[PDB]
């Protein structure tokens, strides 16, 4: 694994110019290469015995993981040592997704909704990097808008490895209660009062399907509630379904296909790919063009 | 709001109500 004490200063390698992101922990720049004038983003924390396991875990992730062109690439890691009277920060230093994150985009959007065709190309990016982490037993655990950003050429990134899971098998188990309430799997949240309860890959897809409906209304189902009420009505309220008639009946399809609230019904990650929603689908590059028309319009 | 982190911890993160 990485060892923070081998990581060296980032001198004036790198300079802040702004503030782009405050998620869980920490904070990220849009940072910019001196030398070269190479763009990149820096998640800068300070380090914190209280907080090292988390940024361990996202960063062994980003090394082994990140090459895959749907998962923001790593570029390296540094620590900024301060005097003795305040934390050293680390600075995780990756690709820079210049036009944003999905909730972003949302929010911009007149009516914060997305067109269908713009849905069915980023859960189809999307799909594609949940492919790569769970062939590689990965569980990402934290599958939702903030976590989803788009290039300024429109190119889907996954991040946030923080609460990433790395499985030994590919039949392999966890049983770890996390997450953003809104966007867990019922067989997640089950993990709270169950000791013996388990869940897999297949909640990546739960909240996948969440995240689409986030796309197509704006927010996920119940976020008109505060987040305890939301974990116990998810068990027991039927799958959500989009609520507009007015999507294609497609779009209905496969959300209906990721959110089978019993995950042993539900179909696993290679299945939902060949959904028509996803596999029939308009030239990857015809309807990435009209999206990065629409994120530079409404820039 | 917020997010469900390891060790009986939350933190702001998406959510509220
Ligand atoms: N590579 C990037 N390029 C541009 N903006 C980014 C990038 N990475 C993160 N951000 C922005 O900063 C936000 C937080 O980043 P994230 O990596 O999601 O931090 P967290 O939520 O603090 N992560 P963790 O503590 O590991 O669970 C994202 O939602 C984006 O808005
Ligand atoms: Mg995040």
């Amino acid at each position: 694994e990485i060892d923070l004490s081998a990581l060296r200063d980032p001198a004036g390698i790198f300079e802040l110019v702004e503030l782009v992101g405050n998620g869980t922990y920490g904070q990220v720049y849009k940072g910019r290469h001196v030398k070269t004038g190479q763009l990149a983003a820096i998640k800068v924390m300070d380090v914190t015995g209280d907080e090292e396991e988390e940024i361990k875990q996202e960063i062994n992730m980003l090394k082994k993981y990140s090459h895959h062109r749907n998962i923001a690439t790593y570029y390296g890691a540094f620590i900024k040592k301060n005097p003795p009277g305040m934390d050293d920060q680390l600075w995780l230093v990756m690709e820079f997704c210049g036009a944003g994150s999905v909730t972003d985009l949302i929010k911009n959007t007149k009516g914060n909704t997305l067109k269908e065709e713009w849905i069915a190309y980023i859960c189809r990016e999307i799909l594609r990097g949940l492919s790569h982490l769970h062939q590689h037993k990965v569980i990402h655990r934290d599958i939702k808008g903030q976590n989803v950003l788009l290039t300024e050429n429109a190119e889907v990134k996954l991040v946030d490895f923080g609460v990433s899971a790395q499985l030994d098998r590919t039949v392999g188990r966890r049983n770890t209660f996390i997450g953003t309430p809104y966007w867990m799997a019922p067989e997640v949240i089950a993990c709270d009062e169950n000791p013996d309860a388990t869940y897999d890959f297949k909640s990546d897809l739960w909240s996948l399907g969440i995240t689409a409906i986030e796309m197509a209304e704006g927010a996920p189902p119940l976020c008109d509630m505060h987040p305890m009420r939301a974990l116990f009505l998810i068990p027991r309220n039927p799958a959500p379904r989009l609520k507009s008639k007015k999507w294609s009946k497609k779009f209905q399809s496969f959300i209906e296909s990721c959110l089978v609230k019993n995950h042993s019904q539900r179909p696993a990650t290679e299945q939902l790919m060949k959904h028509p929603f996803i596999r029939d689908q308009p030239n990857e590059r015809q309807v990435r063009i009209q999206l990065k028309d629409h994120i530079d319009r409404t820039k | 709001s917020w997010t469900i982190r390891t060790r009986g911890r939350i933190a702001t993160c998406s959510c509220s109500c």
